[PDB]
């Protein structure tokens, strides 16, 4: 079965340059023309370019003509992107895709975050969302960075009724958060509600009570 | 890119805007599911893509080309992308995307206003919160008022993806200032319109 | 011929040329 394997997650300064690799396997990965598809967070998608089987032969997009390079070596069965002089803009989930069936996108894979911003990594921080039928609580998981962020209640215990937003951008550069849990009025007494956030890109785990 | 709503086994007819007819008959159309990659379904204007059922199919000549769901099954729900290619020379142009998502009967929000914690209050930010729970349709207007002054600008906000089990939305806003701005009033608000609200709801607290 | 194979066919024709 075709399977492609990226690298993992980038987080970079503007004006610096990324490199993502795509390790093939499965097949010969002689016959295919592979592409390069990005999408920034919440966006549609966009094509970079193309890399005919033998990777003597190439066709990016206009827009990132003279920044971007893409490249073959079918003995490691890899494939490459090298963007340069990368801007927030740049800020995308990037997938190498194989065109092995149709010369479009017939097989994907899993994508690499390149996370563009003068930022640097930061654990969140966390702050309750008090309880005043149903009740409402939560968690604040603010000023972190880079993407992504997990948020459990109770380490599992409670799903039901659970809503975790996405991450909206701030004007600092940070990130933040909100995950929030309707619960019965009553339990508020008498049952304890734990937010559990680990930010990966840190190594941070964060645990809060809520109160009311 | 306007979102359709409609329920299971009704027909759908997405259209893609060709310039210069395309090429020849050169139109894809992907789809795209929360945290997935997309998947072709139609290539060459009408031929399916391996293991893609026949209720999708694709049409059309010279600039205008087609995407037609016979029936919606609750799998087919999620974000359809138009690709517009060519060989010589080799490009490939996808479309906005289209949102394709369940019809079903309206909900209210219920709602719900969080005061800063003291915990953030200790950093000199203050984050008020306004949730708005499971409510459809997905059109929802939040307006933050502060000591009866209407406030635009510094708040954002967020959405859920629908909910697999009632397909209804969620909607979070939080309002953002200083500490020392945070003190300088004494009311909050936010004040929500919806479709299933008769009247705007507002809920409130006074600062301590 | 099938849509896959002769557009593969196409984009060899404009790298075999360039």
């Amino acid at each position: 079965q075709v399977q492609l394997v990226q690298s993992g997650a980038e987080m970079k300064k503007p004006g610096a340059s990324v490199k993502i690799s795509c390790k093939a396997s499965g097949y010969t990965f002689t016959s295919d023309y592979m592409h390069w598809v990005r999408q920034a967070p919440g966006q549609g998608l966009e094509w970079m370019g193309i890399v005919n089987p033998s990777g003597s032969g190439t066709r990016y997009a206009q827009k990132f003509q003279g920044r971007v390079t893409m490249t073959r070596d079918t003995p490691t069965k890899t494939f490459y992107i090298e963007l340069t002089r990368l801007k927030s803009d740049d800020t995308a989930v990037y997938y190498c895709a194989s065109g092995i069936l149709t010369g479009l996108f017939d097989y994907w894979g899993q994508g690499t975050l390149v996370t563009v911003s003068s930022a640097s990594t930061k654990g969140p921080s966390v702050f309750p969302l008090a309880p005043s039928g149903t009740a409402a609580l939560g968690c604040l998981v603010k000023d972190y960075f880079p993407e992504p962020v997990t948020v459990s209640w109770n380490s599992g215990a409670l799903t039901s009724g659970v809503h975790t937003f996405p991450a909206v951008l701030q004007s600092s550069g940070l990130y933040s958060l909100s995950s929030v849990v309707t619960v019965p009025s009553s339990s508020l007494g008498t049952q304890t509600y734990i937010c559990n956030v680990n930010h990966k890109p840190s190594n941070t785990k964060v645990d809060k009570r809520v109160e009311p | 890119p306007g979102t359709l709503s409609l329920s299971a086994g009704e027909r759908a007819t997405l259209s893609c805007r060709a310039s210069q007819t395309m090429t020849k008959n050169y139109v894809a159309w992907y789809q795209q599911k929360p945290g997935q990659a997309p998947r072709l379904l139609i290539y060459g204007a009408s031929t399916r893509a391996t293991g893609i059922p026949d209720r999708f199919s694709g049409s059309g000549s010279g600039t205008d080309f087609t995407l037609t769901i016979s029936r919606l099954a609750p799998e087919d729900f999620a974000v359809y992308y138009c690709l517009q290619y060519g060989s010589s020379p080799p490009i490939f142009t996808f479309g906005p995307g289209t949102k394709v998502e369940i019809k079903r009967t309206v909900a209210a929000p219920s709602v719900f206003i969080f005061p800063p914690s003291d915990e953030q209050l200790k950093s000199g930010t203050a984050s008020v919160v306004c949730l708005l729970n499971n409510f459809y349709p997905r059109e929802a207007k939040v307006q933050w008022k502060v000591d009866n002054a209407l406030q635009s600008g510094n708040s954002q906000e967020s959405v859920t993806e629908q909910d697999s089990k009632d397909s209804t939305y969620s909607l979070s806003s939080t309002l953002t200032l200083s500490k020392a701005d945070y003190e300088k009033h004494k009311v909050y608000a936010c004040e929500v319109t919806h479709q299933g609200l008769s009247s705007p709801v507002t809920k409130s607290f006074n600062r301590g | 011929n099938s849509t896959g194979i002769d557009f593969q066919d196409e984009l060899d024709e404009f790298f075999k040329n360039v």
